[PDB]
């Protein structure tokens, strides 16, 4: 029965190790991702949460009938 | 060819006001695109000095900019007087 239907304990042992490594890395990635989102939303210095401002190319830099702009 | 002629004859007989209105509106739409004086109107509009012409600082590299209004360089309104 063991020879025909099953494998040795090493396969399950090392598959468990691989699965555990993947799961732990995903957990730490999720925690880091939440922290990064919080910091970016608080400070606004990252690529995320970049809310639009007025484009400066719309300004007209020509004389304006009056010296004082 | 002959159908439109009969339709125009009927419209002129029954509703001359609408015929005249359509003819005048069509001329108003089409004639400006074929007139050589539209560009003259644009040039006349651009020749009206509403605001002050602010002078440019001389940098020693402005051969086409006048140093005085009566200097030959700059735009000329000779074409406007003879119009
Ligand atoms: C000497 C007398 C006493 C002997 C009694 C022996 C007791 C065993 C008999 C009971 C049958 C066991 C139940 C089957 C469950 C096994 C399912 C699974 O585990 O088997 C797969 C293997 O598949 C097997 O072929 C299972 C087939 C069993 C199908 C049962 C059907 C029997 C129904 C009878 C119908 C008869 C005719 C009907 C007429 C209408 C494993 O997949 P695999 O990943 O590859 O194997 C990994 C191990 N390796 C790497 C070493 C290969
Ligand atoms: C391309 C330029 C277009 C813009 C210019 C037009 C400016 C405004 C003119 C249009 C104003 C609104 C028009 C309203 C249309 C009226 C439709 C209608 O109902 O017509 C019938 C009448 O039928 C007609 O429309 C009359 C004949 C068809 C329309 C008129 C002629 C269409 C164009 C003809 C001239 C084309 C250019 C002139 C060519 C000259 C020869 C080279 C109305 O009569 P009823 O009140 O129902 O009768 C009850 C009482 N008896």
């Amino acid at each position: 029965i063991a020879r025909t239907f099953y494998d040795g304990p090493e396969k399950n042992y090392e598959k468990t190790m691989a699965i555990l490594q993947i799961e732990a890395e995903k957990a730490e990635l999720r925690l880091k991702e939440l922290e990064v989102r919080r910091l970016m939303r608080a400070r606004g210095d990252g690529p995320w949460y970049q809310y639009p401002t007025i484009d400066k190319a719309l300004i007209d830099h020509s004389p304006k009938t009056t010296p004082d702009n | 060819a002959g159908r439109i002629a009969s339709f125009l004859k009927n419209a002129w007989a029954k509703e001359p006001v609408l015929v005249a209105s359509f003819a005048i509106g069509g001329l108003a739409i089409i004639l400006p695109s074929l007139s050589p004086y539209t560009n003259y109107a644009i040039r006349i509009n651009r020749a009206t000095p509403y605001n002050y012409p602010v002078p440019l600082r001389d940098d020693g590299n402005m051969p086409d900019v006048p140093s005085h209004p009566q200097d030959p360089q700059g735009p000329s309104l000779e074409w406007l007087k003879n119009l």
